């Protein structure tokens, strides 16, 4: 006799949903929510490439310290790749004032070129040839940060420092200096010969003075001294005066900054690998439209909701027991 | 099932029909065979698209760089970045199970509906014509050959054209 | 529709009935007319004006004061603000945009089953006193006169009163 | 109700049936009483309980620690703070009231959608060896003793076996 | 062959709304859930004014820059109102120390007065009278800030001020004073006598001493010279105590303050519109019942949640096809 | 004639339950999703018991202030309980520096022992015996914080103090000490005999000079001198140098600390009570597992979401009408 039959399609798929009331429903057809898959690889960013600094901190990199590698005219990044633990920070002990707003501000530049600001030659009554450390090596011989020079008494004399650099460049101005802080009496009078002393610096918005704190202090490097630094944007047509008495680590080398957006160090062990994306991880990049991910919560870039998840299956098919 | 259809009286899924998600299968003199419903499963593939197209065109995403900036002096901020952060991972996991969930349910539950419609459909063409079996199948009182199925499914069943030789049938079939 | 009825055997809406959302049209010897069925019809408003209400009503609200307090050399905590507000944009978005889908689609649902289940209290008050169309229709076997019609949507039709004379006509048109 | 099964047809429950969510209540010659349907009263248990299990379950919870740890020159830092809790907060309150009252919804449905399918399976069983009352009873044709409804219940209803003396009753009683 | 139909409702309308499964679906009747409109005024906020500054600078205003209007005290208000970037902010250039968190504790406030604490003509042993700046001009004059005193030397002395001034007020007492840093030892010598110079300040909290630095500057309105302000809040029955060599900007109008609530500033250009409001965004007020708006991040008051969308429709009425 | 019915489940139950489209729907049974009870007592956090400092402020813990009760050693402890306003604080009137960062950093802590770091017999060029104020009473009498030492000229000399301490401990050492700031001169001379004076601390990071303020302050307890205190974490084999010409309250006994996880201080006047928990609120402990709470927003450990709600009632059973 003649049937006529209504029903539904099945398959072999064995794509598994779960319901708000029922478990582990096997079904027709489904779509994964949630992006597990990395590339494994440290790409350009919107289609810039990040600043990666090798074995070198931010500080290391800015102070050109002799054993970072020989400055990478990058004029242009969109975030900062370091190390967890560089191996090349500040050769010579010390510290960077407010360091981390210094990281932030650097951490998405636009353009960036180093210039000289005051050149080495010009330190005429006080030495720059002899302010060199065993702490700060460059191949097997003593030397010192390349973008900042320590000043050292001449004969047996330092006399005052007057010294004031107006930026007729047309951009912001990143500028460093320093201030070495010794162990006793005896050794600020070798290197400079005043034992009372200050540095001034003064700009349209800066007005700073400095004296340096003899401490008895735990060696680093075999070394008890401090060098401590510090930095400025000068804005375009400003000038910034230093004044000083000795224990001045002079600017040589400053930085004309532009900056149009912000992002963050991302602290990774991985290489470039000339790519690019909307979305870095510290893992990898990730090729994304999925509206969720569990990657890793440190990203940089427009990126989906992170999330503690290991699936999250949409059904689209039906109910397919067979 | 809400619909009591796709696991209910239509008691299993047809390996036979792989052109669709509903239709039908027939067996007469001249042979039996599956046929898809082309409109009915269309219709649900735009739907169920556009639930998970929408579920994932929704989200808003923005550049956001993340981030340890915080040093050893500033472990209180530190914190409430991390309070924040894991208040945001818990919203969104939460969320975005629970929406799953509910709108997978709602989607076994359109499957449902739909094969309970195309039912009705037939259901409402034939009328004495056939005897309903109770698994999704009509028992034909009369003779339909495949010109005849053709216009079940195609909704142009004459149902007066055959109503007689039925109702004859029908009768003989009692007493 | 889930559930056949709205854009499925009752293809289409009557401009003519303005007084509700469901009931009743009717041709008799007497007249044609609308009704509306105003106990489904305010049963249903009752149930969205809550759903409206209710996705009103549960927000929170509190006083906030926002702020841009902070100066250039607190950019990191500035940073900390404006991902937690980015997070919260995009948190209340995606979840306001998704909730008013979800629930606009059990809205229209919910009229379609409001309708289809209007159908079958009819359907099942008539029986075999009349035949179903297959357009949201019945004709009647009977003669059935406004009374008689106010009695079936009143949910108060009296099937033996008139079986007979349906059962008469009924055999009739069958050749 | 969406299946006009709990508070359409069925209007009403029994005190009498409490041994389960949805069952039986029969009148016959050697005595009247109830019986509940283990399978699709289980099957809701099941359901309901994972439900519930599942909104609880799917929370993640983490160690913090909440803080007040600013001082009178942090006040900025502080109202950050403020206004991430209360965002919190919002966000958490109304996605609760709202996932509560749209699951409640989801299960009054789905207890109406249970009830509907037990009266349908019953419905398909009998045929015309009863009448549907329409407020989900069925009057027997028949006579139906005690083993007879197990065998409603049971899914085990022989209905060719009592087909005729229906029939008779019927078109007897349909005298 | 009478007839019984059942049907639905239908209008002309096209009202369109989208759902999970499908998009523009003609409806009978929606509601919008999302606000999308602003009167573009700046209102009371729950019946309070917000003090509005004009192209004064809070700053500018507490101090009493010359150049900002004068006005009739208010006593209270809600939130305050700058503008990006105002024109009168500190006439003499320079700083205030914790300056945004003073801000922030000024945002709203229940009672302000501002009562003289020490008369000018109370500097009998110095002048009060020259400290008088072209930066800081009133009527076409050399003039100062209002509310604190620059005082100079008399002849050619300067003997030590020691003053104090005990809070016999109900109310907290905001107190501002400063010092001013020269460009060098001469111009510190000219105003002041003494050399090496200082200001004390002591409160039951405060344990202040500021040292002038001087330091080279750049030009900032032609002057090198820069003035530095503190202030703290002096409870009712505690005393401050001023002792000062020299460089001293001694208050000498303060505020009875009475503090209840927070808010914050409001960056806008707008004017006061004389209406009120529970919640106000910097383009205009917010007349809200709605649960979510679009119009901007940055509101004060009782404001629904600011979201990323043009249309937020419900569904209320039926399907409406032709 | 015979009948068959379906029918429901009902009984007496009178629980309620809300709905999207309605509400107040009796209901046969139902579930609270909603945690509202708390055990109204301070409670281990996973197995470890927290620091409870009853009328003492960490500080006041921490120096050893006389009427704080005598240092039970407890090694290690969850997280911290301060009342609101803890009547034992500082003793002598002052401050702590970075005081919060330091309450952070003590709030939980997996190993801390009170260690001798610096005997008080061993200061033979200073008297270390009548550093004591009334401010600071104790067995009867005048004293002084017991972990730190204040010391005060031997005869009327003040010799330089240069002293050091290497943490031969195998774990980090908080030290602590503070500096003394006085009236004016004469009780500057009266103390310590040099007019002009310092006190300096260095370390492998830690470069600090610290110079006493004179000015005239407000009486706290009678007194107008403070006491101002500072502190660090001491690496293993590494060592802290003191150098110092007077007012120097140099330590005594110092801290070996193990940190693993950090928590918070809870403010709470609640006592011990002997029980454990996942989450602890300053008005009680959670017995958790409902997804939300509504006691008190300040809560410690694995928490529900806290949530602005009275009742969460999920329906299970179905409606029970009469
Ligand atoms: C020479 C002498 O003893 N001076 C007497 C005045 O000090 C005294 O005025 C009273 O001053 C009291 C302060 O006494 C203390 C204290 O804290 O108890 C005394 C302490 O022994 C001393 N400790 C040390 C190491 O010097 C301490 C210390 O100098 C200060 O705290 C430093 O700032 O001073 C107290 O403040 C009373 O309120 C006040 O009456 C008068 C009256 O006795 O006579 C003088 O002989
Ligand atoms: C940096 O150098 C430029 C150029 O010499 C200075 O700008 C000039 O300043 C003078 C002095 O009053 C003005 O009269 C000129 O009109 C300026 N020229 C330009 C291009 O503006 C500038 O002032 C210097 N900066 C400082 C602080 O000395
Ligand atoms: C500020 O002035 C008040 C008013 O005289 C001082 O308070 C009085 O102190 C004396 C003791 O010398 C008592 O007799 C009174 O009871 C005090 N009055 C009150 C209301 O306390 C107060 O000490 C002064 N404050 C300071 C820090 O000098
Ligand atoms: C602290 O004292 C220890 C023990 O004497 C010093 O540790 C040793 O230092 C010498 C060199 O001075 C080395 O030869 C040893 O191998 C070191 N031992 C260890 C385990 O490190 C330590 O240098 C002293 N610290 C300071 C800062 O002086
Ligand atoms: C009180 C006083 O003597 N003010 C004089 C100052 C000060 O010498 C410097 O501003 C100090 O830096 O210099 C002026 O050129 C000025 O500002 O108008 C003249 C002015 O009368
Ligand atoms: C709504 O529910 C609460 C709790 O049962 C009850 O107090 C109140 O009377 C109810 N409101 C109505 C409509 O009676």
């Amino acid at each position: 006799q003649d049937q006529i039959c209504i029903g539904y399609h099945a398959n072999n798929s064995t794509e598994q949903v779960d319901t708000i009331m029922e478990k582990n429903v096997t079904v027709t057809h489904a779509q994964d929510i949630l992006e597990k898959k990395h590339n494994g690889k440290l790409c350009d960013l919107d289609g810039v490439k990040p600043l990666i600094l090798r074995d070198c901190s931010v500080a290391g990199w800015l102070l050109g310290n002799p054993m970072c590698d020989e400055f990478i005219n990058v004029p242009e990044w969109s975030y900062i790749v370091e190390k967890a633990n560089p191996v090349n920070d500040l050769c010579y002990p010390g510290d960077f004032n407010d360091y981390e707003e210094l990281k932030h501000l650097l951490s998405r530049i636009n353009h960036f070129e180093k210039i000289q600001i005051i050149p080495k030659s010009s330190w005429s009554s006080h030495e720059a040839s002899l302010g060199v450390s065993s702490a700060c090596p460059y191949q097997g011989k003593s030397s010192f940060f390349r973008n900042v020079v320590w000043l050292i008494k001449k004969d047996s004399t330092y006399p005052t420092i007057k010294r004031s650099y107006n930026n007729t460049n047309q951009e912001d101005l990143l500028v460093l200096w320093g201030i070495h802080h010794p162990n006793d009496a005896a050794e600020q009078t070798k290197l400079y010969q005043n034992p009372t002393t200050y540095i001034s610096v003064g700009t349209s918005t800066l007005n700073q003075r400095l004296v340096p704190r003899i401490a008895t202090r735990s060696k680093v490097k075999g070394l008890s001294g401090r060098m401590e630094f510090f930095w400025t944007i000068l804005k375009p047509n400003d000038a910034i005066n230093f004044e000083s008495n000795g224990n001045f680590i002079a600017p040589e080398y400053a930085y004309k900054i532009v900056k149009k957006g912000d992002s963050t160090i991302m602290k990774s062990e991985l290489e470039y690998g000339n790519c690019n994306t909307k979305c870095q991880t510290p893992m990898g990049a990730i090729n994304s439209s999925m509206p969720f991910h569990n990657i890793h919560p440190l990203t940089i870039g427009e990126c989906p909701k992170y999330v503690k998840s290991n699936r999250l299956v949409l059904a689209i098919g039906l109910r397919n027991s067979p | 099932g809400l619909f009591g259809a796709i696991a209910g009286f239509i008691e299993g899924g047809w390996q036979g029909m792989v052109d669709g998600w509903y239709g039908y299968h027939h067996s007469n003199e001249q042979g039996s065979g599956y046929a898809a419903d082309k409109e009915s499963t269309q219709k649900a593939i735009d739907g169920v698209t556009n639930k998970v197209n929408s579920i994932i065109d929704k989200m808003n995403t923005q550049f956001e760089a993340v981030g340890r900036e915080f040093n050893n002096l500033e472990r209180r901020i530190e914190n409430l970045n991390k309070k924040m952060e894991d208040g945001f991972l818990d919203v969104w996991t939460y969320n975005a199970e629970l929406l799953v969930l509910m709108e997978n349910e709602r989607t076994l539950d359109f499957h449902d509906s739909n094969v309970k419609n195309l039912y009705d459909k037939v259901r409402l063409q034939l009328r004495d014509n056939a005897k309903e079996l109770g698994n999704g199948c009509f028992e034909f009182y009369h003779k339909c050959d495949n010109e005849c199925m053709e216009s079940v499914r195609n909704g142009t069943y004459d149902y007066p054209q055959y109503s007689e030789e039925a109702r004859l049938k029908r009768e003989e079939i009692s007493g």
